[PDB]
């Protein structure tokens, strides 16, 4: 029964091993080893953005790539216009412990949750002058760590109790959950289509779910850490981690493997946040040595440091139409780099 | 939301006079006010305005040195205190509220006006007065003394509609944006020193008169206005 | 700057003086982080000064939160690393679970995080010790053999009236947890043992003494005189 | 000879002074360290005291070896306002550095509420209005005049005032703010001694206390105990009182010049801001 | 090598 | 939890795959397609920077 039932489970992954196996016949560092480098990269920080009394966790930039929304664990919720160094709003959070941010991509609503395992959404264009909360979504057992947006009406939050959840925002109440993750669920990203999107926990595994049917489509596994990040390729048929290993990954979709690894011998410090390009070219990074360490998304040479900040870089955004990056550090500054 | 004003009333020249303004349904500390004044044969006309936290405050030119502004924020009221009036100071004067960061729309709601009876700056044209016109669109053109484009390529152009015995709504904020609760049908375009409205499907109660305002630099300046007739 | 820009601007002005202002009054309170496990007291120390829980309690004027969130807690502690302390209650008569309590004090005192982060250590539940020593029934030696050649060390002087036997087995554990701190402590961030019981009331004092030791010597950190 | 030993040791003092300053100011402003209350009371005694005594010290090396002043009238009364302006700003903020220590040492938690950065600003103030009081005098005390057929810079002030000056300066600017140290750091030693990491700890802080004190005390002591001299005992003029003079200008620079490493540059805080901004 | 300068500069222009 | 593991298994084991060499190519077209859209790779003038 049991034995069966193991010897079973072990031939298939043992099947599935091998055809990932066989499908791996060229690397990719050996395809694009012909192709011109980036070279060195010296970006200065444009615009840096004080107005925060306590450590960024969060970050998020709007549609429009002229406002973002930073989260801070001393309760607000900042809405800057980047281009003036202009604060639209400062929204005070019931909870201070805040961990995730969103900001909508209509840009009427704001999400941001926590320790408080429930993901407040603020409505910020209405009557009367004010950002209220709109819906307080509770039903997370474990610290929620990010929420995402797909609509007005309907949200992705993964939690610290192993899973993710799609919540209608009208309704209050989930409409899909996903399960089957054994470690805190540290990170998320969705793709352009906002079909698929891809968690990572700190089993050193991500998992890649459809929204829609709610099931499980591809597991990937090369890390030998917490993933403490992750970042979804712009074309939407890759993406890349960041674990605590001191190394990123990159992974792809159809083919269902693991294509490269970025590291250096003289990094040790994990990656607390990993973004992409607007081409697919480039990959910021963020490290816990205080910088940030720019990788080339198709030769894994170091590219350039952005060393600017004091504390260490929490979150790493990149604008819409990739004229600017974001990275927001400890040191309650978030800077602007170009 | 509702702004209520009491004062006003048959006042001899020389004489004074206090307004006094009170807002529901908002949080007043947030929005900045604006005092408007329409003479009853006369279009709209900027009087004063008042800022958030009362830094700032802007008198128009034909008031200063005898008008003053002033808000409190726990009462939620606006005081105005009128000092010499004059004989063509007799008017319906109109609260109005303004909220001024990125993307708001300023002017959104205008308070019920009082009555008054009593016993360089941008110059801005509407060509046509009276328009008579259902169901056929309609263009009003406004024209600017100078330019309303900043460097930041925001286009700083208000249109208003006053209704027959009513309030005037915001339309168009900056030329371009829509209003919140503006029919679809509305809409705005232009460039500095010429701008257009167009209306859509002209249906019963769309009548009015139609006013530009500029808010490129104070003081503030309204058109004549176009009338709507059926 | 046009007129919208320059309000606007006014604007951030106001939100800036408001943060500035709520900022100023937040950074008054001395925030905490209580730590503990199953049958251990931090249930009953918390009610006697009285999913995330706080409590709020005052000393001479001075204000504490005391946090406590309801394992592998590794990630979300990443949080409390401004705290000014952390609280870190065990059950002290317990010997089976005392083991998996050293292992946690590892955890917590070489997390990579909380590497200034001062830690406040509860030795709870001392009358609870003193009836198990005293009835004979279970031996610590059982549990952990370095126990029997351990010794009172000198000049301790702990406090008149137990029994040398008590003393004995509280100072062992109290010296395990010590050694485990001391182990890497480097002088970045250092541990402050107490022996709190179920019934005394004067465990906010302990705590503001150690909150008052920990900001004295993050001032000695600031003027450069260490 | 001394001739060609005096403007080494002059320009030696300069540079040291200037990259130490240079060091601090640019840690201090844009090393990661927010605004607080240390930290503006060190930046004062940084840029003001130091910055300040050493770019001042050029000229008294010209009066020294030039023979002659050759810098006008307009510099010959503001270069020796901004000197005596800038020592005075010097014991002022060593002073408030001390009462600043003693605050944050005795009372971690109520000087919390104290000690905020406003009322470091105002503190600041204060001190530069006392110091500008004080060194008002000086900006008419030192004039140019012709002495044989050589341009000089001389103090032009009758006697009975120009002593009057001297005392008041040397009173002031060195009894109150060495007074203000030595009982501040007294009382502040008596506290703090009232495990080896503590032992140490407290040793260090000790330590780096009486140096505090013994620089801000020696170094200054020999240019007023000379000046003292001149007025109040039969002080002759010698080859050796050249190398004295030459001696206490020195340890008055030297003072200066080892501020900014003795309060800043030795902790390992300020260095890793110093590595930051590198 | 108290030249007239220093000498005047510690001294005073009365008594050189 | 063994039936829900060995069926998701089942589950994941018939998927259809791509060789590591057309999703490397694809990539690079991707990458190389929109590489004069980039203002982080490719420089942008100062009058023309927003920031």
């Amino acid at each position: 029964e049991l034995d069966q039932l193991r010897q079973e489970a072990e031939q298939l992954k043992n099947q599935i091993r091998d055809a990932r196996k066989a499908c791996a016949d060229a690397t990719l560092s050996q395809i694009t080893n012909n192709i011109d480098p980036v070279g060195r990269i010296q970006m200065r920080t444009r615009r840096t953005l004080r107005g925060h009394l306590a450590k960024i966790y969060a970050m998020h930039w709007g549609t429009d790539s002229r406002l973002l929304v930073s989260a801070s664990q001393d309760g607000k919720l900042i809405i800057w216009d980047s281009y003036t160094t202009n604060k639209v709003h400062a929204i005070p959070l019931r909870s201070s412990w805040v961990m995730t941010c969103a900001y909508a991509p209509s840009g009427n609503y704001v999400a941001c949750g926590g320790l408080d395992n429930i993901c407040s959404i603020y409505n910020l264009k209405t009557r009367e002058g004010n950002v209220r909360v709109s819906r307080e979504l509770a039903g997370h057992t474990g610290y929620l760590s990010c929420c995402r947006f797909l609509d007005d009406n309907q949200i992705v939050t993964s939690s610290g109790d192993t899973t993710c959840a799609l919540w209608d925002i009208e309704t209050g109440q989930q409409t899909t959950t996903f399960t089957g993750h054994t470690g805190d669920v540290m990170s998320l990203s969705l793709a352009p289509d906002t079909r698929l999107f891809v968690s990572g926990a700190c089993d050193a595994s991500a998992k890649l779910w459809d929204v829609r049917e709610g099931m499980c489509r591809q597991t990937f596994t090369g890390h030998e850490s917490d993933i403490n990040a992750i970042c979804f390729f712009p074309n939407g048929n890759a993406f890349a981690t960041g674990s605590d290993d001191a190394t990123c990954r990159l992974f792809d979709l159809r083919a269902d493997q693991e294509l490269m690894t970025y590291s250096h011998d003289n990094i040790i410090c994990g990656i607390t946040s990993v973004s992409f390009s607007k081409s697919g070219r480039l990959l910021l990074a963020g490290y816990d040595d205080f910088n940030c360490n720019v990788w080339d998304a198709l030769k894994a040479d170091r590219a350039g440091v952005l060393a600017g900040h004091d504390n260490r870089v929490s979150c790493l955004g990149v604008t819409d139409d990739g004229m600017a990056v974001a990275t927001g550090s400890w040191d309650s500054f978030l800077k602007i780099w170009n | 939301v509702q702004l209520v004003e009491s004062g006003g009333g048959l006042v001899q020249p020389g004489g004074s006079r206090k307004l006094s303004c009170s807002a529901s349904g908002f949080a007043f500390s947030s929005f900045g006010m604006h005092w408007v004044r329409q003479a009853p044969e006369k279009g709209l006309e900027w009087v004063a305005y008042i800022s958030s936290g009362s830094g700032t405050i802007y008198y128009a030119d034909t008031v200063k040195g005898r008008f003053t502004i002033s808000r409190d924020d726990p009462k939620n009221t606006l005081f105005l205190q009128m000092t010499s009036l004059r004989s063509e100071d007799t008017a319906m004067y109109y609260c109005v509220r303004s909220i001024y960061y990125y993307g708001s729309s300023p002017f959104d709601f205008w308070g019920q006006g009082t009555t008054l009876t009593v016993s360089s700056d941008i110059v801005m044209t509407q060509a046509t007065s009276s328009v008579p016109v259902p169901g056929e669109s309609v263009s009003i053109s406004c024209r600017s003394s100078k330019s309303l484009l900043h460097s930041n390529g925001n286009t700083y152009l208000y249109w208003f509609l006053q209704r027959p015995g009513q309030s005037p709504q915001l339309l168009i904020y900056r030329m371009s944006n829509l209003a919140s609760g503006v029919p679809d049908r509305f809409s705005g375009s232009g460039s500095g020193t010429a701008f257009t409205l167009t209306i859509s499907r002209l249906e019963a109660e769309d009548v009015g008169v139609y006013y530009c305002m500029q808010h490129l630099e104070y003081p503030l300046t309204f058109g004549a206005g176009t009338k709507l007739e059926l | 700057v046009s007129a919208e820009d320059k309000a606007a601007a006014e604007r951030s002005k106001m939100i800036d003086k408001n943060l500035r202002e709520d900022g100023e009054k937040a950074r008054r309170t001395l925030r905490l982080l209580l730590l503990g496990a199953d049958n251990s007291g931090k249930s009953t120390i918390v009610k006697q000064m009285r999913g995330i829980f706080e409590t709020k309690f005052q000393v001479d004027k001075v204000n504490f939160h005391m946090f406590d969130v309801g394992d592998e807690r590794r990630k979300w502690i990443q949080c409390f690393n401004d705290v000014t302390a952390i609280i870190f209650v065990v059950d002290s008569s317990d010997y089976n679970r005392l083991q998996e309590a050293l292992n946690d004090f590892k955890s917590i005192w070489n997390n990579r995080w909380l590497r200034t982060i001062s830690v406040i250590l509860f030795l709870n539940k001392q009358d609870l010790l003193a009836e198990k020593v005293l009835a004979g029934k279970s031996k610590i030696e059982d549990y952990f053999p370095e126990f029997a050649r351990y010794t009172t060390p000198e000049a301790a002087t702990p406090e008149p009236g137990d029994d040398p036997r008590v003393t004995r087995a509280k100072y062992f554990i109290r010296k395990e947890f010590v050694d485990i701190s001391t182990a890497s402590g480097d002088g970045r961030h250092i541990c402050y043992p107490h022996f709190t019981c179920a019934v005394d009331t004067e465990n906010a004092r302990r705590i503001f003494n150690d909150c008052k030791d920990i900001i004295l010597q993050m001032n000695l950190r600031e003027y450069n005189l260490v | 000879p001394e001739a060609v030993i005096v403007p080494l040791l002059f320009a030696l003092i300069f540079l040291v002074g200037t990259v130490g300053n240079t060091l601090v100011l640019a840690v201090l402003l844009r090393g990661g360290q927010a605004v607080s209350t240390t930290n503006l009371f060190i930046l004062n005694l940084g840029v003001a005291d130091l910055c300040f005594i050493l770019c001042c010290v050029p000229f008294q090396a010209t009066i020294y070896t030039l023979d002659g002043w050759v810098f006008g009238s307009l510099l010959c009364k503001a270069v020796h306002f901004l000197i005596f302006l800038t020592m005075h700003a010097s014991s002022f903020t060593l002073a408030a550095v001390s009462l600043d220590r003693y605050l944050a040492i005795r009372y971690p938690l109520h000087s919390r509420e104290l000690r905020t950065p406003r009322n470091a600003l105002a503190a600041i103030g204060l001190i530069w209005g006392l110091s500008l009081l004080f060194s008002g005098p000086y900006l008419s005390y030192y004039q140019q005049s012709q002495l044989a057929n050589l341009t000089v810079c001389h103090p032009a002030w009758s006697a009975p005032r120009r002593r009057a000056m001297d005392i008041c300066t040397f009173v002031f600017s060195y009894l109150l703010p060495v007074l203000v140290l030595g009982l501040t750091y007294a009382r502040t030693l008596r506290y703090l001694w009232r495990g080896s990491g503590a032992r140490r700890a407290k040793r260090k802080v000790t330590r780096m206390i009486l140096i505090v004190a013994a620089l801000f005390c020696l170094c200054w002591m020999p240019h007023h105990a000379l000046i003292l001299c001149v007025w109040f005992g039969q002080f002759p003029l010698t080859r050796a009182t050249y190398a004295l003079r030459i001696l206490s200008h020195l340890v008055s620079y030297a003072n200066s010049c080892v501020n900014p490493i003795v309060y800043a540059l030795v902790s390992k805080h300020f260095r890793k801001g110093f590595r930051t901004i590198c | 090598g108290w030249t007239l300068n220093s000498a005047g500069y510690l001294l005073g222009p009365h008594a050189v | 939890q063994a039936r829900k593991l060995v069926e998701q298994l089942k589950m994941e084991a018939n998927i259809d795959r791509i060789k590591v060499s057309k999703a490397a190519a694809d990539l690079m077209a991707y990458c190389e397609a929109h590489a004069k859209e980039d203002p982080l790779l490719t420089p942008v003038p100062a009058s023309e920077n927003p920031f």
